[PDB]
């Protein structure tokens, strides 16, 4: 009706580029993502190995579920005029290393790091999976060094499950949003195979609270 | 010894810059176009609404035919629209999804986009076989891409989170001149009309005027409060516009070395993200993170109309070369063409 | 970019036969299909279209009911199924590639053909069959309409084709004035919507051959006889 | 401290090439831009609106 | 009408 | 036998409560379906949801007059027939729409992985095209059937089911009964029990999924437990007396009854029926008014 025999041709070509767009939406509306972040020289190379210059992706499945892990490693730029583009991820992935609590204090800084993006305005409603690398390295550490070089209030052993215990509760105790985002932990070696399921469950969990709200019983 | 020489000398010349800004000040704007006349109120309508985004919207650019544009969001596409008729030309697949700027080339030949792989890459639109392709990825910056131009089929600008801006030899995909001397991150880019100059601006607050060919700094122009997040020519490459997060829009003369006019108002709170002109010059647009878009009266800080109609922040604007419309893309994933 | 027709050949009145188009080189699934024919002593005659995705198909009233077009996109290859096939259908069958956008240049390649021998139009008038030429000269090739080609979205909506004497059709202009990709810049057209003129500024004998005005407004698609520069 | 002064050597060198330019006045800048507003003001479809006839997007 | 309550309502049941 | 007879009171507490039942259902319908309207998932349900309860309790003032007139309907044949069917399809449409909220939120809730390609597939437009059309086409009997006419006995206009033009002497009690058992099989036994089974696999992840030791966990795992048997409970109490007055009803034109036990059911039957319109007041608080955001945004939108 009043188009051109190639103005035709061309409304069809575009509903066609529409089907395409809805099938690829529909595609990575099934998709998880995962940022992944975490201190410098922190184990995210140990949790990438068990999972498979700007962002580096790594894509992998488990149990018919699918994965893209954004590391945003290397973009040495400041976070305020990009983190922004990772709002909507499923959930963050955070890697701290046990082993440093005896290393401005490294175990600080992966606070204040973990800090800035657990209570980041963006990110609001997004929880986060935090792993503790290095627990075994730690394990023997602990046993030499006590955990009150980092934590000078700590009252407890200097042994494992303690120590562990107390870095783990202080790093929940950062978020300032704790009706809003859970925050799932996990204790991580170079050896543990389970990372992936661990992730799997929490991101699980995740997608059922997500569609909660959705569904309006929030 | 020789540090402290060379930093007092630093100092000394940016006060004798001050005192030759101060000397130039003989009148401001708003008291040369006190009495030019009120544009009045421009009531813009919306004629089209693009569909077909997904993600957010973070960069859209007009063709110079004034009838195309290229949009980029975080669906991993770049849609080349027929904004008369609102069809898709093309859609483009892209091999990372984390997508900030775009440009469409003067010619309409080729398209270029980035992000936060830190590459440009370069789409050529019009094959012998049919689809689009990459012709060049563009790598060597070291951060975040922020904004690309094109200048012609073999020459593009280039800003990114590595506080330096670039240009690039397309064909063989080599950097020709490199500007330094920001201290922050790149946000926008504007190229001059005769694209023998350009501006940027970034997260230091000051705006800069680079030499194309010869890869110097001409003018550093501060005055904004917090980081630069959008930047435009007048008309006439005669001067330029910035917006920042600091909810104002500046504008800067470049032969008075000077900034010229402020525009804000009490109720505008909220960052910066995009701006432009129109045809004349008169009409100031910039997006805003409230949603709406203000229309400026370049001349006066009048605020003379509001493009309202965004459901999530305005991520891009764009004026046609003719004049015809204005393009507003936002974080809705819809973009709109207004007149 | 290729295109290369097969399953040519004699055939019986009444019979059946099938042709193919195997394309290669381009994004074949992205591009709509024609088939042009054309007769041992005639011009061309345009037969059906099949769209990119299998949308939207059209035949000539010279074959309805007794061609059908399809597109095998996994195999990139086109094909025509004729029935009853009768001893006005003998032709060379010409697969030729279209893609619609805006600014896209439609039947830009042809393929080389294959024969087979059997045993309220827009109507396109070349009122002059033959021109003799001179190498180096200009010459102006004229076309009329019976209907103006001229849309109210601006387009006009005619080609220029040439054919060399023994190579498939050529694009040389489309939508009236605008110069295909690969032609040399001798060539260039205007006109009125009704009336138009192809004009070579300075005539090559590479330039020898037949041109043909099409209209591409409406379905049918229809050719004008064509004028044959005599060289 | 060798990296720290070839940053100050670079610091006050830029800063001369900004210092020792050709200036105008603010007066004289704010009239050519008003003036050039002026000069293509009905030029520009959004400042002057065009009939819907000539709209291209009506 | 065979319902003893097809009337008084709008419940035509 | 016995003499059966009119409760006096209800000749006035019938209609008034019509009354209430549609101010209150019309605005609660009235500000969920604007706001939804024109402004997540399942909003299409909601929508549908607040159309079929919004427009099923909005011609109960024209019974209203037909109460309180004694039984007369001054309104002619057109609306016996409208009226009686859009609020009987409603009543179909409204199950319908409770009960593709229930099972939209089960695959989504449940397993919402597996599920994640059958919902695309299964809900949104295509439950509710499908209940829109299944209600149209079961309530279709009463937009035929329904008419008006004045019974030599009463002299008053009323509407009524007199089905001479599908049944005769031996078969006009058992196409009421068809009709009711159906009507309440289809209506309720079926709809109820893919709405208790949708809630308790959506009751039994959410227990699992929030985890009782952190007060964060137990506060959203009660409160999230708590509406969902409220939205079970409350379908149940407010259709369930109609659906369990109206089967009794007719069968005792089968069953031996002690006649003033009818004569109960007769007298009880027209609040019954008023029970209903109480779920078409409630359906906007609890599937549209219970999500926070929902709420703050409809307040903005109002002022």
């Amino acid at each position: 009706c009043t188009l051109s025999a190639e103005d035709k041709a061309a409304v069809e070509r575009s509903k066609m580029i529409d089907r395409n767009l809805r099938e690829d939406g529909e595609k990575a509306a099934r998709e998880v993502k995962l940022l992944l972040l975490g201190a410098g020289e922190s184990g995210k190379n140990t949790i990438v190995k068990q999972m498979k210059t700007g962002i580096v992706e790594t894509h992998f499945t488990f149990k018919d579920l699918h994965f893209k892990m954004f590391d945003v490693g290397a973009q040495r730029s400041e976070r305020k005029k990009w983190i922004h583009c990772f709002e909507g991820v499923t959930a963050i992935i955070f890697c701290v290393a046990l082993s440093d609590y005896d290393l401005m204090n490294r175990m600080h800084a992966s606070m204040k790091l973990f800090d800035s993006i657990c209570n980041n305005k963006w990110f609001t409603d997004t929880s986060i999976i935090l792993f503790l690398n290095k627990k075994d390295l730690f394990e023997e550490k602990i046993k030499k060094s006590p955990l009150t070089i980092c934590y000078p209030e700590y009252a407890g052993s200097n042994t494992y499950e303690e120590a562990a215990a107390y870095i783990q509760c202080q790093f929940e105790d950062l978020n300032k949003r704790k009706d809003t985002k859970e925050i799932y932990t996990h204790f991580t070696c170079s050896t543990d195979t389970k990372n992936v399921q661990f992730v799997f469950d929490a991101v699980t969990d995740v997608i059922i609270k997500n569609n909660l709200k959705d569904c309006g019983l929030f | 010894s020789e540090l402290d020489q060379l930093r007092q000398e630093a100092e000394q010349l940016k006060n004798q810059i001050r005192d030759a800004r101060k000397a130039c000040a003989d009148a401001t704007l708003s008291q040369i176009t006190n009495n030019i006349d009120p544009v009045g109120r421009i009531q813009m309508r919306t004629r089209r609404t693009l569909r077909g985004h997904l993600a957010k919207i973070y960069a859209m650019h007009w063709g110079t035919d004034s009838r195309l544009l290229v949009s980029a969001s975080q669906d991993g596409k770049l849609i080349i629209w027929d904004s008369y008729t609102t069809n898709k030309v093309h859609a483009i697949p892209l091999r990372s999804s984390w997508v900030m700027t775009c440009a469409y080339a003067p010619s309409g030949n080729y398209v270029a986009c980035g992000g936060l792989d830190n590459i440009c890459s370069i789409y050529n639109l019009k094959t012998r076989e049919g689809n689009v392709r990459v012709s060049r990825e563009l790598a060597g910056h070291t951060g975040y891409l922020s904004c690309c131009r094109f200048l012609d089929d073999n020459q593009i600008v280039t800003s990114s989170g590595d506080t330096t801006c670039a240009l690039w030899d397309i064909e063989t995909g080599q950097q020709t001149t490199t500007f330094t001397g920001h201290t922050g991150d790149v946000m926008s880019l504007s190229l001059a009309p005769d694209t023998r100059l350009f501006v940027s601006g970034a997260c230091d607050a000051s705006a800069k005027l680079w030499d194309v060919r010869e890869g110097m700094c001409r003018q550093t122009f501060t005055g904004h409060e917090s980081d630069i997040n959008a930047i435009c020519f007048f008309p006439n490459g005669n001067a330029f516009a910035t917006g920042s997060d600091d909810a104002t829009c500046r504008l800067f003369d470049l032969r008075a070395d000077q900034e010229l006019m402020t525009y804000s108002h009490d109720n505008i709170i909220c960052g910066i993200t995009s701006v432009s002109f129109s045809k004349s010059g008169r009409l100031l647009l910039a997006g805003y993170d409230d949603f709406n878009c203000n229309v400026w009266d370049a001349l006066k800080a009048d605020r003379a109309g509001v493009l309202a109609g965004h459901d999530n922040r305005v991520s891009c604007l764009g004026v046609t070369d003719d004049g015809m419309a204005v393009a507003t893309g936002s974080w809705d994933s819809f973009l709109k063409i207004w007149n | 970019v290729q295109l290369v027709e097969s399953g040519g050949g004699l055939v019986q009145p009444g019979g059946s036969r099938k042709l193919s188009c195997s394309a290669s080189g381009f994004a074949f699934s992205s591009f709509g299909m024609h088939w042009v024919r054309q007769a041992p002593e005639k011009g061309l005659e345009w037969v059906a279209y099949i769209s990119s995705g299998s949308g939207t198909i059209y035949y000539a009233d010279t074959v309805k009911g007794r061609f059908t077009i399809s597109r095998d996109d996994p195999k990139n290859t086109l094909f025509l199924q004729m029935t009853s096939l009768r001893s006005e259908d003998t032709a060379m069958y010409y697969c030729v590639r279209s893609i619609y956008y805006y600014g896209s240049s439609p039947f830009d390649f042809w393929g080389q053909g294959t024969t087979l021998t059997v045993s309220s139009d827009i109507v396109m008038t070349q009122a002059t069959s033959s021109v003799p030429v001179t190498p180096g000269e200009s010459v102006s090739i004229s076309c009329r309409s019976s209907k103006s080609l001229l849309h109210s979205n601006g387009n006009t909506y005619l080609y220029w084709f040439l054919q060399r004497p023994g190579q498939s059709p050529q694009l040389l202009i489309y939508r009236m004035s605008n110069l295909a990709s690969g032609v040399p810049d001798r060539f260039s057209g205007s006109g009125s919507g009704t009336a138009f003129t192809l004009t070579i500024s300075r005539l090559e004998a590479e330039d020898v051959g037949v041109y043909y005005c099409m209209q591409h407004l409406e379905y049918p698609l229809t050719f004008g006889a064509g004028t044959k520069l005599e060289l | 401290n060798t990296a720290s002064i070839a940053q100050a050597r670079k610091l006050v060198e830029q800063l001369k090439m900004e210092a020792n330019i050709d200036r105008i006045k603010v007066s004289k800048a704010a009239a050519d831009l008003m003036a050039y507003c002026e000069a293509h003001a009905k030029e520009d479809p959004l400042l002057t609106p065009v009939p819907a006839s000539e709209n291209p997007f009506r | 009408c065979r319902p003893r309550l097809c009337h008084k309502g709008p419940a035509p049941f | 036998e016995c003499e059966y007879t009119d409760w006096k009171s209800s000749g006035a507490l019938i209609p008034a409560i019509y009354m209430l039942v549609f101010l209150l259902g019309t605005t609660g319908n009235g500000l969920v379906l604007w706001t939804v309207f024109r402004s997540r998932s399942a909003d299409i349900f909601i929508a549908s949801l607040a159309v079929a309860d919004l427009t099923f309790v909005v011609t109960l003032p024209l019974w209203a007059t037909y109460t309180y007139r004694d039984y007369d309907w001054p309104f002619g044949t057109f609306f016996c027939k409208l009226s009686s069917y859009l609020i009987f399809v409603n009543m179909y449409a409204s199950v319908f729409c409770l009960t593709g909220l229930s099972f939209d939120r089960y695959l989504a809730i449940v397993r919402p992985v597996a599920n994640a390609r059958l919902r695309l597939r299964v809900s949104g437009a295509v439950a509710t095209a499908v209940l829109w059309v299944l209600a149209a086409l079961l309530a279709m009997p009463v937009m035929v059937l329904r008419t008006t006419g004045d019974l030599e006995n009463t002299t008053k206009v009323q509407c009524y089911m007199d089905y001479s033009m599908v049944a005769t002497v031996s078969s006009e009690w058992a196409w009421e009964v068809g009709l009711g058992v159906s009507s309440t099989t289809v209506g309720f036994v079926v709809p109820f029990t893919i709405m208790l089974t949708c809630y308790f696999f959506i009751a039994q992840t959410i227990a699992g999924h929030f985890r009782k030791e952190r007060i964060e966990g137990l506060r959203k795992r009660r409160r999230l437990l708590s509406i969902i048997v409220v939205l079970v409970v409350t379908f149940a109490l407010c259709w369930m007396p109609y659906h369990l007055v109206k089967t009794l009803y007719m069968l005792g034109s089968l069953l031996h009854w002690p006649c003033d036990f009818d004569l109960f059911l007769m007298n009880i039957f027209p609040y019954c029926t008023c029970i209903s319109y109480v779920n078409s007041c409630l359906n906007p608080f609890l599937y549209a008014f219970f999500d926070p955001r929902f709420r703050q945004a409809c307040t903005s939108m109002l002022c």
